[PDB]
C-alpha cells in the first residue's frame, strides 16, 4: 500500500544499525540474542547517550522542574545561605527563572533567596523522542566507540569517525535553527542605567 | 538595505553548528572574564560572522 | 596490525608441552581440546558417533 | 526409540530411569530435555510423535593457541586480540563459540524462508562473530553445541591484532 | 492452540432459571484450573459432590459449558470469570531448528487473553474518571489519582486547599 | 521501523483555538475506527457532515490527524483516545505458513499497543495507592481493595470495626 | 533471554531488622534502572554514596538483591516495584534473515514481565468491585464505574436518583 | 498523455540501484533473497532518508498544519503560557506563522498566546515525490554506508566518496534555485522605527 | 516518581566499561576473575581518578570546611603567626574564605589571624554524583592507561586518543557552563580608591 | 547595541573550555606576575574572546 | 529477449470491484514507463503515493501486474495501454564482431510490440469502412477519405455533387 | 588491492569439508561441482560422453 519510511523509536534500533557500520554480520535481533558484541555494545550505548545530553543544551532534551525545599546553610561561605538538591533526573544544569544569584557547589545549588525557582536542565529521553538526525549521528558514535577494538582498518575507522563528527554538525543545526537565540541575561553597560 | 545590513555586518555576531556553542544565560560580559565556549561543534568551527559586500560603493552613490 | 590465519584439525589433540614448538607443521593443524569428537581425514572435526542401548 | 501418547507421556525408558534425556524427532529436530523418573517415563513436548531419546555428550572443540608471525619473530608470546572468529561448518545444528563465559549461539533458522511446523535440515556456512576476549597469548576459545545435532567443523578463522 | 481469540470479555453473569444446571462459558480458556465459578457470592468448588460443577470445553475458541451438580434456585447469581496466571513456563531452546505453529500461536494467544482480562476487570470492576475529564496529562501530578489509607470510620475526601485526597472521619 | 510506544501514551487532550480544524493524534493506530474523539464531553461521529470529523493515519508508525468539519470554538476541549480491541483473528497456520520478519513484526506491534492502551488508562484515569503504602501483600485480604455497590445517597466509608468498606447513607 | 518468568507479584515491601542491608527481589528484572526502590516513602537513588543503594540480579529468574549504603534503621519500610516501559525490544528484517529461540525468548519475556506489572499494580494498589457483585455487563452503563472531578472538600456520593457518582460538599 | 519517468519511483529502486553501485546484480522482485547488502541497506535505509530530510529544509519535503495546545500543562518560566503539540509526521521544525514569541522546549512548542498557530515542518515523502538529482544523492550515500557495512572496502569509499558529495551539493542547487529567497523575519533597525 | 540514570554510578561499572573500550567482555559480578586487564584497572582508578579531581575545579567535586589553627607552631617568617590543619578530605586547596591573607606552605596553610576560616576545596565524590560527560570521559583516560599497560599496541593507544581529549573538553565546559564566572577578588587600580 | 557590543569586545575576555582555567579567586594583577593557566585544557587552548563585526560601520551611519 | 510474443492486444480495460487492488497486464511489456494507466479517464503516475500505481512483470511474456495504492471504488474503469516510442534498439558494428540469438530475439520482439501497438489502436480506436465496401482502389481517389478541418458548430458532409467531405454548418 | 588468480581442474570435484585447506596444493587445481562433466589429464574438464540407445 503506502510507501512507509520512518526514523529509529527503539534502542535496539540503534544499537543495531550501530553494529553494523562497524562491518559486522552477525544477527542482531534482540540484545539477548546478539552475544557478546551486542551487550559490550548496550553498556557502551548507556554511557554515551547519557554524557551526549549531559554536555550540550539539545532543545529535544531540554525540562523544566520547580524547585521548592530550599533549607539554611550553616556553616556557610561566600554569603550563601541558602542550598536545594539538584534534582536526581537532571543530568545537566543550564539556568534558572527568574534571574537570582546562584552558584552551582557539589551537588548543591547555592541561593541567596529562599523562594521558589524554576530549573532548566537536560534529561535523558528515549529513543521514541529523538530527533532523526540525533539518531544518526548516535548510529555512529557508537560505532566509533566499538571500531576502536573490532574495526580493521585505521582507514576504515577514520571513515566513522568522520560520519560521526559530520552527522553531529548537521544534527546540532537541525536542531538549534528551529527557534531565535535567545539574548544574554547580563548586559553591564546598559544594566547600570 | 543599509540599516538591514548594519544589523549583521555592524553588530559582533558568530556562526557555529549550533547556538549552543555557548550559554547565553551565565554568559559573563566582564573584564578578565572567562566564557566557556564549545569552540569545535563536529566538523565546524565557531567563527566570527563573515563580513560581504562593499560600504563604500553605497555610501559614494547616495 | 592485523593478520588472517587458520586452523584445521587433522591432528587431533595436541599435549600442551607441544605449545612452544612453532616449527613443526601441526601448530595449525592441531587443537588444545578435541573431546566428544573426531578428526577426518580431511581437516574437519565431527562429532563423536552416539550409542544405541542394546 | 519411543512413542509418545496424546499427553507426551513415555514409557519403556528403565535403562535410562533418573537421567536427563533429549528427544530427537524423525525429521531430525531435537525438541527438549525431560528428566526419566524411577519407574522408567518422562513427558516429551511432541504427542503422538516417534522419538529417539537419549543422553547428551557434549562436544568442545578448543584450536591451537593463535599464530600469526610477522616480520620481528615469532610472536608466540606476543599480546594478541582476536577482532573476527569465523567459524566454517558443514552440515550442523546447535552450534555456539566465542570466548567464555560470554558465547554466540549460530542461528539455523531463516526468517522469511520457512514454514511452521518444518525441521530446516543441517546447515552449512561461514559465521562472523566478534569473541570479545582478553589480550593474552594462550587466550581459549571454544566451539560447543548447546543441544544434541550434527556437527562438522572444518576450520576455524581469525582476524588478529597482533600487538 | 492453532485457535482464535475473539473480542469476548472474560467474565459473564447470569441469573439462573429454576432448576437450571448448564451455564455457558463464552471466553477461551486454556485450563478448568483457570475459570472461578462463584453462586451467590461464594466460591464453588470443581468436582462431582453436591454444591460442586464440573467444566468442559478448555482449549476451543468458543469457550465451554459448567454444569452444576446441584440444580440452581431461581434467580441465583452465577459468575464465571477467567483467572489465568501471568507467567511463561515453557520457552525455546537457544536455536530451535523446529517452530511449531501451535507454540508460535500459543505465545501470541496467551498474552492475548491475559490482557483481556487485565481488561476485563478494569472495564467492568474497577473505577475511573471519565476519558474526557481534564485529568492532569503528566502522570506525577498525583492530586485526583493517589489515595490514602482508610482508617476505620473514614471516607475519601479532597482536602481544604484541593491539593490531594485525605482520610476523613465520619461518625454519623 | 518500529512505532512509537515508549512514553508515548494513547490518549490526548488539548484546548482549541478559535477557528482550528486540525488535531495532531501523537500515536500509532492500525484502524479509523479504534480511534475515539470527544468534544467538550461530546462523542462525535466519523464522516463529513458539520459536527463530524475526518482522520488519517491509520497505519503510520508515529500516529494521524483528525480535521474537524466546524471549525472549532475558543477553549473547546478536544480529547483523542486509541481504544483497539483486545483479540487475535488472524493467526499462523498449522502446515502452510511462512514465518516472515513482517508477520513477526506486526503481532507485537499490536500486542505492545493494546498492552499501552491498558496502562494509559491504568496511569491518567484510574486511582490508586501510593506504591509504598502498607497495603497487605496478600491479595486475598480484601479490607482496602474491594468496594460494595453504592445505593442511592451513599458514600464509600471504611467501617467502625476497619475490616471493610460499605457503603454508608449520608442525608443531602 | 532464556529464562522461565514466574508468576510472582512485581513488588514486595519489607520491615527493616535493626542495621539491616540487603533486602531480596523475589521478581524478575531486566535492567537496573527498571526497579524502583523507597524507603519510608523516599525513593532512594542507585550509588554509593549513603543513603543510596546498589542492586544485582538483573537477567536472572528471581533471587535479585538490593544493599543499602546506610544501614537501616529498625521497622523501616522498603518497598521494591518493577516498572518497565512498554515498547517493542526488537526489531525483525523484512528480507530473508535470521531467527534465534534466543529472540523469542526475550520478546516474550519481556512483555510477560510487562503484563504483570500491570496487573501487580491492579491486584495489590487498586479498588475494584468484587467480582460476583451484580454491576452492569455493558461498559456503556457507567453509573457504578465513571466518577467526577472532586472539589475542594468533596467525595464521591452515589445521587439521590441512583443514576451516577457525582461529588457532595461534605458539612457538620 | 504524459510520459512516465525513468528515475527511480519506489524505495526498491533506490535500494536496489545503491546495492549495484557497490558491484552486486540485483532485481526489484528478488530483493527478499539478496543476502547481507539487502540485509543492510533495508536496515540503513529508513534512518539514512529520514536523517537527511530532517536536517535541512528541502522544499519537496516542506508541509504545514495547525498546532494544538495542549490542556493542564504550564510552563513556569521565561513567561510561557502554553504547550503545543507537535505534528505527528514532522521530522523538523522549521518555523511558525503567524511568526510570534515560540521556542522549541523539549518535544513541545511553547506559546505566549492561545491563537491559531501553523507549523512549517520537514517530514518524509515517498520517493515518487523526489526529485532525480535528490534520488541520485540518496542512491551514492546509501552505497556509501553499505561500503562500511558490508564490503570492508576502503578503496570502495574513496571510490564513492567524491560522487556522494557532488551530488549532494547539485542536489541542493536544484531544489533551492527554483523560488526565491525570502527575507528575514527580525530587521532591529528598521522595525524599531 | 523519578526516572533512574542508565549511566554509570559506580566505580565498578566505570572500570568495566574501560574494559571493554578496550575489547574485553566484563560484567560487575565477574570483576573478580577479569584477569590482567582487571589487575590493571583496579590498581589505576584511584590514582587516576584522585589526580583528576585534584588538578582542575570541578564544581561537582567542591567542598568546604572550617581550618584549625594548630598549636605549638610558629611559622617566624614573612609575619606569617599561624599554622593551620588542611581537611582530611582534602584533595586540592582552591582559596579561603573570607579572602584574607595566607599562602599554603607544606601541607599546612599560613595566616596572619584568628578568625575563623573557611577552605574550599575540591575532593573525591563518589561515581553516583559524577556528571556523564565526565564518566565517559574518565572511561577514555583509564582505557587509554590500560592501553599501555597491558595490551602494548601502539594502534591502540592512536584510536583511543581522539576521544580520550575530545570528552575532557566536552565534560569541561559542561560543568563550567552551568554557572555565572566569578570576578577577580584583587583589582588594584579600583580598590586603591 | 554599541553598549551591548563594547561589554564583550571593548573588555579583555577569554574563550575556554572552562572559567576554570585560571583561578579568579588568587589572580594577582601585578607587574611581573606569573598566573598559572592552564592554557590547553583538552583539545582547546585558551585564546582571546574574537572579535567580530565592523564597528565603523555602526559609527558612519549614527 | 528470449520471451516469445503472442498475439494479444496491447490494450485492456477492467471495471473495478469495491477495493480491487490488483489489475493483470495480458499483453507484454518490456519498460515500466510505457505502460500508460487510467482511472476514469485520468492518467495515473508510477509511486508509492496515495493514488498512484505500481508496476510489475517488464520482460515478461504475460501476466503483468498494476497494483493500485488506493483501492479502487466499484465500477471505476481501469485503462491500461502499452505505449513503447518506435525507435532503433540495438546497434552492430561494421568491424568483425560477436552476434548472438539473443541480440536478434530482443529486436525483433520489440518491433513486433511497436507494430501491435499501432494496429490495436487501429482495431479498437479507430473508425475504418467495413472491408467488404466498394471504396475506390485507387488511393489517389480521396473522395470518401480526405477529411476537412470543422468550424465550430460544423459537421462532416458529403457535398451534393458527390465529390469530396466537406465542413457543413448545422443551423436550429 | 586487485589480485589476479586462476584455477584448472585436475583434481575434480572436491569434498566441502575440505575448503579450508589452504596448505594442501590441490586448492586451485579442483572444482566445488563437477557435473556431467570429466577432468582430463591436461587439467581441463570436458562434457561427459553421450550415450546411443541399443
Amino acid at each position: 500500500m503506502i510507501e512507509l519510511t520512518s526514523a529509529p523509536t527503539t534502542k535496539i534500533e540503534i544499537i543495531s544499525a550501530a553494529i553494523s557500520m562497524v562491518g559486522k554480520q552477525q544477527t542482531v535481533n534482540t540484545i539477548d540474542g546478539g552475544g557478546a558484541l551486542a551487550i559490550d555494545a548496550e553498556k557502551l550505548y548507556d554511557t554515551l547517550v547519557s554524557a551526549e545530553l549531559g554536555s550540550n543544551r539539545w532543545r529535544f532534551a531540554q525540562a523544566f522542574q520547580q524547585i521548592s525545599i530550599i533549607t539554611t546553610l550553616n556553616p556557610t561561605f561566600d554569603g550563601w545561605l541558602y542550598e536545594c538538591q539538584i534534582p536526581a533526573d537532571c543530568i545537566m544544569v543550564q539556568y534558572l527563572y527568574p534571574n537570582i544569584q546562584y552558584i552551582v557547589f557539589g551537588d548543591k545549588i547555592l541561593t541567596k533567596s529562599n523562594q521558589t525557582f524554576t530549573l532548566i536542565y537536560s534529561r535523558n529521553v528515549p529513543v521514541s523522542k529523538w530527533p532523526p538526525p540525533f539518531s544518526l549521528y548516535i548510529v555512529y558514535h557508537l560505532a566509533s566507540m566499538l571500531g576502536i577494538s573490532v574495526t580493521n582498518s585505521d582507514r576504515m575507522l577514520a571513515r566513522i569517525s568522520q560520519g560521526m563528527e559530520m552527522w553531529e554538525s548537521r544534527a546540532l543545526f537541525a536542531d538549534a535553527q528551529s527557534s531565535v537565540t535567545l539574548p544574554f541575561r547580563h548586559n553591564p553597560y546598559v544594566d547600570v542605567r | 538595505d543599509e540599516l538591514v545590513a548594519a544589523a549583521f555586518q555592524a553588530n559582533p555576531m558568530y556562526m557555529a553548528a549550533s547556538d549552543s556553542a555557548f550559554n547565553q544565560q551565565t554568559f559573563t560580559p566582564r573584564p578578565g572574564s572567562i566564557v566557556p565556549v564549545q569552540m569545535v561543534q563536529g566538523e565546524w568551527p565557531i567563527k566570527p560572522f563573515e563580513q560581504s559586500g562593499n560600504i563604500q560603493f553605497n555610501a559614494l552613490l547616495v | 596490525p592485523i593478520r588472517s590465519i587458520s586452523n584445521t584439525f587433522n591432528r587431533g589433540e595436541l599435549d600442551p608441552t607441544l605449545f612452544a614448538r612453532d616449527d613443526l607443521d601441526i601448530y595449525d593443524k592441531g587443537a588444545r581440546k578435541l573431546r566428544n569428537m573426531i578428526a577426518l581425514w580431511t581437516g574437519a572435526a565431527r562429532i563423536a558417533p552416539g550409542t544405541i542401548y542394546i | 526409540i519411543v512413542t509418545s501418547d496424546s499427553n507426551g507421556l513415555v514409557t519403556g525408558l528403565t535403562h535410562l530411569a533418573g537421567q536427563q534425556v533429549y528427544a530427537i524427532t524423525e525429521d531430525g529436530a531435537t525438541i527438549g530435555s525431560s528428566f526419566v523418573d524411577a519407574s522408567g517415563e518422562t513427558s516429551v513436548k511432541n504427542v503422538n510423535t516417534t522419538l529417539t531419546v537419549g543422553m547428551q555428550y557434549k562436544p568442545e572443540l578448543i584450536p591451537m593457541p593463535l599464530y600469526a608471525p610477522t616480520q620481528m619473530g615469532d610472536s608466540l608470546y606476543a599480546e594478541k586480540y582476536v577482532q573476527d572468529l569465523y567459524v566454517d561448518y558443514v552440515d550442523s545444528l546447535y552450534l555456539q563459540a566465542g570466548f567464555r563465559p560470554q558465547l554466540t549461539d549460530i542461528p539455523n533458522m531463516h526468517l522469511g524462508n520457512y514454514t511452521l511446523g518444518q525441521s530446516v535440515p543441517p546447515q552449512t556456512g561461514i559465521y562472523r562473530i566478534c569473541p570479545r576476549g582478553d589480550w593474552e597469548p594462550r587466550q581459549e576459545f571454544v566451539i560447543t553445541q548447546s543441544q544434541p545435532g550434527p556437527m562438522t567443523i572444518i576450520g576455524v578463522g581469525y582476524n588478529v591484532e597482533v600487538a | 492452540s492453532n485457535i482464535k481469540i475473539n473480542d469476548v470479555f472474560q467474565r459473564i453473569q447470569y441469573a439462573a432459571s429454576a432448576g437450571q444446571t448448564q451455564f455457558t462459558i463464552p471466553f477461551p480458556f486454556f485450563d478448568n484450573e483457570y475459570v472461578l465459578v462463584w453462586q451467590n457470592g461464594v466460591q464453588l468448588v470443581m468436582g462431582g459432590a453436591p454444591g460442586q460443577y464440573g467444566i468442559s470445553g478448555a482449549g476451543s475458541p468458543s469457550g465451554g459449558l459448567i454444569t452444576l451438580v446441584t440444580p440452581a434456585a431461581l434467580n441465583d447469581i452465577i459468575t464465571i470469570q477467567g483467572d489465568m496466571p501471568i507467567d511463561r513456563t515453557s520457552i525455546y531452546s537457544a536455536t530451535i531448528s523446529n517452530l511449531t505453529g501451535s507454540d508460535l500461536n500459543g505465545d501470541f494467544n496467551r498474552e492475548v487473553v491475559m490482557m483481556k482480562q487485565i481488561q476485563t476487570t478494569q472495564a467492568l470492576l474497577q473505577l475511573q474518571y471519565a476519558p474526557w475529564l481534564e485529568v492532569s496529562q503528566d502522570p506525577d501530578v498525583t492530586k485526583d489519582r493517589y489515595l490514602p489509607l482508610l482508617g476505620s470510620g473514614q471516607v475519601w475526601r479532597m482536602n481544604d486547599s484541593g491539593t490531594g485526597i485525605e482520610a476523613y472521619t465520619i461518625d454519623e
